[PDB]
């Protein structure tokens, strides 16, 4: 699943600016 | 309102506010936050008993990874613009060591948390703050300001359950086209990745990524590292997951357009596109702006050169 793949990326947290 | 909005701006702007405290005058509580140049304190105002948000920066940190004219400018914004959904910077002053930003706290936490938390907002509650980042960017964009780095980490929630947009580091006043690589991988335009000179339309493409990643529970385009987000970016294939309204969708093919000469808020209506859109009919715009709208989430934080500032 979508949900699944977000997880399996490690992008769940809080992001920060490039 | 915009002609009075801009006239007000532009008095602030062109006369800013210098040193209107002093470090000794608040009492530290607690760190809320934490940035590249220093944290966000829970403080307390010992003269009147007042909670406020301390942004503290070190100048010589802010100088080592040459960010001068971006910590100027903000503080500069933050001075001078004045709608319900931009946090109130309350005071501003420096010492020896550091530029602080003095702003009303904001006890909700940020949306990023609730929204981690509870997985997804349903359509009305997506809805609801899609409207109030609408306005926002009507009211900043009419100033000439680009604000360029919408996310839900950025967005904080107040006792109202109403959005305060706090971060102003990459704000830019320009009227025309701009250059700069910045903002967040998952919400940078297309435009903004295929080094192109970009408008305004940035943040309308970041309206979509927002309005998106509320209503599903994760980003448009995301992936282990930014560079295969920015691919993804540049195509502009995009799935909905199944309980997306038709409505929905139609905002976001419009909103998430790689053809800026096609992308909502870009076109001659401009905003009134966004407003008129079939899925913001319920939408008392109006009564957003007022607050008079009842919000349906009402509350929060994890534990941890410059002369004219
Ligand atoms: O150079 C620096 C130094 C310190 C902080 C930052 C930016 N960040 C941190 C980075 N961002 C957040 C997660 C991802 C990206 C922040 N800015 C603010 C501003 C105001 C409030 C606040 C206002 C009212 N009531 C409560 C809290 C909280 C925060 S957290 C940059």
């Amino acid at each position: 699943t979508t949900y699944a793949d977000f997880i399996a990326s490690g992008r769940t947290g809080r992001r920060n600016a490039i | 309102f915009l002609a009075k909005a801009k006239e007000d701006f532009l008095k602030k702007w062109e006369n800013p506010a210098q040193n209107t405290a002093h470090l000794d005058q608040f009492e530290r509580i607690k760190t809320l936050g934490t940035g590249s140049f220093g944290r966000v304190m829970l403080v307390k105002h010992m003269e009147t008993g007042n909670h406020y948000a301390m942004k503290i920066l070190d100048k010589q940190k802010v100088v080592k990874l040459k960010q001068i004219e971006h910590t100027l400018n903000e503080k500069r914004i933050l001075q001078a613009v004045n709608f319900p959904f931009l946090v109130k910077l309350e005071f501003s002053f420096k010492d020896n060591s550091n530029l602080y930003m003095v702003m009303e706290y904001v006890p909700g936490g940020e949306m990023f948390s609730h929204l981690r938390r509870i997985g997804r907002f349903s359509e009305p509650h997506a809805r609801f703050y899609a409207a109030q980042i609408v306005l926002t960017f009507e009211y900043l964009h009419s100033l000439d300001l680009i604000y360029r780095d919408l996310k839900p980490e950025n967005l904080l929630i107040d006792q109202q359950g109403y959005i305060q947009v706090t971060d102003f580091g990459f704000a830019k006043r320009v009227k025309g086209r701009t250059w700069t690589l910045c903002g967040t991988p998952e919400y940078l335009a297309p435009e903004i990745i295929l080094s192109k000179g970009y408008n305004k339309a940035v943040d309308w493409w970041a309206l979509g990524v927002l309005i998106y990643e509320m209503a599903a529970g994760y980003p448009p385009f995301f992936a282990d590292q930014p560079i295969q987000i920015y691919e993804k970016i540049v195509s502009g294939k995009v799935r909905f997951p199944s309980h997306f309204s038709s409505d929905l969708k139609d905002l976001l093919r419009n909103l998430l357009q790689v053809d800026l000469t096609k992308r909502f808020g870009n076109l001659k209506n401009g905003v009134n596109d966004i407003k008129n859109h079939k899925w913001f009919a319920t939408t008392d715009w109006i009564a957003i702006y007022q607050r008079k709208v009842e919000a349906p989430f009402i509350p929060n934080f994890d534990d941890y050169e410059f002369s004219e500032f």
